[PDB]
């Protein structure tokens, strides 16, 4: 409890980051998401 | 004067405006090995560990007296 | 006779504590393990 909810937390924050930057294969201007 | 111009072309083609940025991508490859070489250890290490803690279990909740 | 069995009982009762404690931190760490390597990427 003491360290594994640490290291999650960590990696959720880094994980928001990496997902603020998703490739669409885009051709005219999508520039979005595929999901999307 | 020569010592000197050396020196400044040496420090802009350090890491000034170096187009080489493949160093970046070696970096990336090196420890995208290195945490998959972890992972996988982790992974043998925790099915080894639930197999013993199976076996362990078979043994201890079937044991009572 | 009835004494070496309460006694016998007695070291298996220990044995299966010290037994159960080991499980804990056993169950622990695999439980770690397991949610730990789950949240990567």
């Amino acid at each position: 409890d003491h360290l594994y909810v640490l290291e999650h937390n960590l990696h959720l924050l880094i994980r928001e980051f990496h997902k603020q930057t998703v490739m669409p294969h885009p051709a005219s201007a999508p520039f979005g998401h595929k999901r999307m | 004067l020569m010592k000197l111009v050396s020196d400044l072309k040496q420090f802009l083609i350090l890491n000034d405006f170096p187009s080489v940025n493949e160093a970046i991508d070696q970096r990336n490859q090196q420890l995208r090995a290195l945490q998959e070489e972890c992972d996988r250890k982790l992974i043998t290490l925790r099915d080894e560990v639930s197999i013993d803690l199976y076996e362990l279990e078979e043994e201890y909740y079937s044991s009572s007296s | 006779e009835r004494r070496e069995i309460v006694e016998v009982n007695k070291k298996l009762k220990q044995k299966n504590q010290q037994l159960k404690q080991i499980m804990d931190q056993l169950r622990n760490l695999i439980w770690d393990i397991n949610a730990m390597l789950a949240m990567r990427n």
